[PDB]
């Protein structure tokens, strides 16, 4: 607890207040998901969730995920082989899409359950919270025996984070039950004893839900301006393989990853300010002077067709971009692009590691480039799904790249191009309407929205992840 | 589609 506060002072209090940091790790046993929520100017929140509290433990979840991934990977690489047979290939992938969707639903429902609100990006409102506290403590007085121990606000925020309780058809009964057990356990832990069977949980759910409706009614009447809130995940070595960002509760929200708090801190202090406001919190990369590497191995003819004219028209011609098309970049060219281009686009097979050595990405004085690796398994997870210090992405992060977009497993060209085109429009690298005015989402926000563009949200889009901090395109900057 |  002493150690954690040193972390708050020396790392978290430097993180923009509209951002919060969540670390995910496992207990030594593997039985518990450990969740820490960190935000500048906020008390740290530490959560320890036993996965089996209610046939589906972590080993089982991870095993199912890796098998699905194995089969997905198998489908990309058959693609060509199947010559009639075309119908069967598609049927196989849609079915895997359905399997992965189901797995993520089960993870959110079973593992997180009523604790999903820990991932909530809602704005904290002390005045409304004090009302909820009063009503909820009232609930406690009315329905418990031992009818003294007071709950931290962060615990109450879990209730708030379940979502808008005033939504037509909203049903929080299991979640609320789950959280009430938590409260009884905390009280119990702090010297207020209570037998489970002597509590009318079913009445408490009803009164608490009404209390949440009261909160959100007030919250809805007076909503705060758009925060441009971002979540940054710190993941244990074996948890990178999980597409956390594609869980129902994080779907569409701006979420990136960072290898460590040390990384995070370095990147924040390296931020470039806009040439010219929550947007000023991100790193700003000029549109001018980027590099794109398009179809380096020459066989991605469909991909080249998709982007060549657009990149010529919108990037190379007016914005002084370096163009590399249907030829491999030499390693010095690649390194030079990383040093000098604010944005590097890689549209090729894999991570591009066939074109640039890992050990040479470390020799770089500074990686200026924000790097998009649009290729198979470009996050370079291990066969066992682990994030290792030797992959390209880790190296970019160590060199100081502000962000890196990559994939957790293998993907088809057509569907990843859909995603990529989405990122570029939303990020403001390309004009609105290109794939069918210039937008300006953060890179993290643009990635989250662009998942919508894929035919398969899970088989393709769930693979897409971003390591780093929010990056904004600075159109007139230099 | 082609596997990238």
């Amino acid at each position: 607890t002493l150690d954690l506060h040193r972390i708050q002072r020396d790392y978290i209090d430097l993180v923009p207040k509209h951002w919060h940091v969540i670390s995910l790790s496992l207990s030594d046993g593997g039985h518990d998901l450990c969740i820490t929520r960190l935000q500048a100017g906020q008390a740290p929140f530490v959560l320890r969730l036993p996965l089996e509290r209610a046939v589906f433990d972590f080993h089982t979840g991870r095993a199912e995920l890796l098998e699905i991934i194995k089969e997905i990977n198998r489908t990309c690489h058959d693609s060509r082989d199947m010559a009639g047979e075309r119908e069967k290939w598609w049927a196989e992938r849609e079915a895997l899409d359905q399997r992965l969707k189901e797995l993520l639903m089960n993870i959110e429902h079973v593992w997180l359950g009523g604790f999903r609100g820990v991932f909530s990006q809602h704005g904290r409102r002390p005045e409304l919270l004090e009302k909820f506290r009063a009503m909820f403590e009232g609930v406690l007085d009315k329905h418990l025996p031992s009818r003294k121990v007071v709950l931290d606000g962060n615990v109450l925020e879990l209730f708030i984070g379940l979502g808008d309780a005033t939504k037509s058809g909203a049903d929080f009964d299991e979640e609320l039950t789950d959280l009430l057990y938590f409260v009884v356990d905390i009280l119990q832990f702090h010297g207020e004893r209570n037998a489970y069977d002597e509590i009318d949980f079913d009445s408490m759910v009803v009164e608490t839900m009404d209390a949440l409706m009261a909160y959100h009614a007030e919250a809805n009447a007076a909503p705060e301006s758009d925060s441009h809130a971002h979540t940054i995940l710190v993941l244990d070595k074996q948890l990178h393989v999980f597409p956390w960002e594609s869980l129902p509760c994080l779907q569409g929200l701006a979420v990136s990853r960072i290898p460590s708090l040390a990384c995070l801190r370095k990147l924040l202090l390296d931020r470039r300010r806009s040439s010219s406001d929550p947007r000023s919190a991100g790193h700003h990369a000029p549109l001018s002077g980027g590099t794109y590497i398009l179809n380096p191995s020459s066989d991605l003819l469909s991909t080249q067709k998709t982007f060549e004219s657009l990149f010529s028209t919108h990037l190379h011609s007016p914005n002084s971009w370096t163009r590399i098309i249907s030829r491999p970049p030499t390693e010095p060219e690649f390194l030079s692009a990383l040093t000098h281009s604010p944005i590097l686009l890689y549209f090729g097979h894999g991570s591009g590691a066939q074109y640039i050595r890992s050990r040479n990405i470390r020799h770089l004085d500074h990686c200026r480039a924000t790097v998009l690796l649009m290729g198979c398994s470009s996050a370079a997870l291990t066969a066992k799904g682990e994030f290792e210090p030797s992959g390209p992405v880790w190296n970019y992060m160590l060199a100081g790249a502000p962000a890196v977009v990559g994939t957790l497993w293998d993907v088809t060209d057509r569907d990843i191009d859909r995603f990529a085109g989405g990122v570029l429009e939303g990020w403001g690298v390309l004009p609105e309407g290109c794939m069918g005015g210039r937008n300006g989402l953060s890179l993290v926000q643009a990635v989250a929205k662009a998942r919508d563009r894929c035919r398969f949200r899970y088989v393709t889009a769930a693979a897409a992840v971003v390591y780093g901090i929010p990056v904004y395109v600075d159109v007139d900057g230099k | 589609e082609v596997g990238r």
